[PDB]
């Protein structure tokens, strides 16, 4: 029932917040082959 | 390395994006003026030793540090160099990740371990290449 | 210092009269605009 | 067995769907959805946990087994047409 985060394991990063009034969740996104920037 | 070893809050932490392997660190990134004063650290493989590490710092007053990262927890992310942390601005009417001083909730999620291994096993997001078994 | 500058940095309300992302912080702008203040009026704006 | 997804084609990067006049068709990503493109694969032919979260037994290996494509949406089958 119990289970940490190890080195070496595939995670996806969340968050939340507001737009339009409305709780937009998203994940943090990258293509890191043309455009070295994050995007959501 | 130590292998598998676990996660603690308040110890630095390195990122990878996973199939373009530019490592996510501290990186010089004084480009972005959305906010003015902020930046926006993103991806190119330089893992230098010091300029190589974001740290954790929980979410709020209910996980101090050297406990276990668990699943579910929201964190907070910095840089060691810079000092900012991962911030979600608002640039033109639109979302716009930058790095700043206003911190900003950041959860994780599992997708994946080293024993969910396939050997062979699908597994979720894997191309292929369909087959017919008489005609190929 | 090194406290002090982090302590600082969460909270640098050094605000004048008006520039982007805070209320100044930067010191051209608001001392012209406080010297337009001191010199033909008073210590206050209006006022003789 | 028994999951939905979405297949996507990579290089274009469109969506594949079903449209409604029974005829596979890409879509891209605003006009994709989970009415049109949702499939999931079916081990044997006939018809017949739900949070797929426990693991249990993982079924299908690359190259050795077979599968087949149902649109649970219309439960559709996918079956060529061989034209003369």
């Amino acid at each position: 029932e119990i289970q940490f985060l190890r080195t070496d394991d595939e995670v996806v990063l969340q968050c939340t917040a507001t737009i339009h009034k409305e709780q937009q969740k998203l994940c943090l996104a990258a293509e890191g082959f043309g455009n070295r920037l994050c995007f959501l | 390395g130590g292998g598998h070893r676990t996660l603690l809050y308040g110890h630095a932490i390195l990122l990878r994006h996973s199939y373009s392997g530019m490592y996510l660190c501290c990186l010089s990134t004084s480009r972005s003026s959305t906010d003015k004063l902020a930046f926006d650290v993103g991806l190119q493989e330089d893992t230098t030793g010091e300029a190589c590490w974001w740290t954790i710092h929980p979410a709020s007053k209910q996980r101090s540090e050297g406990e276990k990262v668990r699943v579910g927890d929201d964190l907070i992310l910095v840089s060691v160099s810079s000092e900012r942390y991962l911030h979600l601005s608002y640039g033109n009417s639109s979302w716009h990740v930058d790095a700043a001083f206003q911190q900003t909730l950041w959860s994780v999620a599992p997708i994946s371990s080293g024993s969910e291994a396939a050997q062979g096993y699908l597994i979720g997001g894997d191309v292929l290449r369909l087959l017919h078994g008489h005609m190929d | 210092a090194n406290v002090v500058v982090r302590l600082l940095i969460r909270r640098p309300e050094c605000f004048g009269p008006a520039l982007r992302g805070e209320g100044g912080n930067g010191l051209l702008a608001a001392m012209e605009e406080a010297i337009k203040i001191a010199e033909d009026p008073s210590r206050d704006g209006p006022s003789p | 067995w028994g999951q939905p997804f979405r297949l996507r084609h990579v290089t274009t990067g469109k969506y594949l769907s079903l449209m409604e006049d029974k005829n596979l068709l890409l879509m891209d990503k605003e006009k994709a959805d989970v009415k049109s493109t949702a499939f999931a694969f079916r081990s044997s032919k006939e018809k017949l946990r739900k949070e797929v979260d426990g693991m249990g037994t993982s079924e299908i290996k690359y190259g050795d087994s077979i599968c087949y494509i149902q649109h649970v949406d219309t439960g559709l089958w996918l079956t060529y047409q061989a034209v003369d």
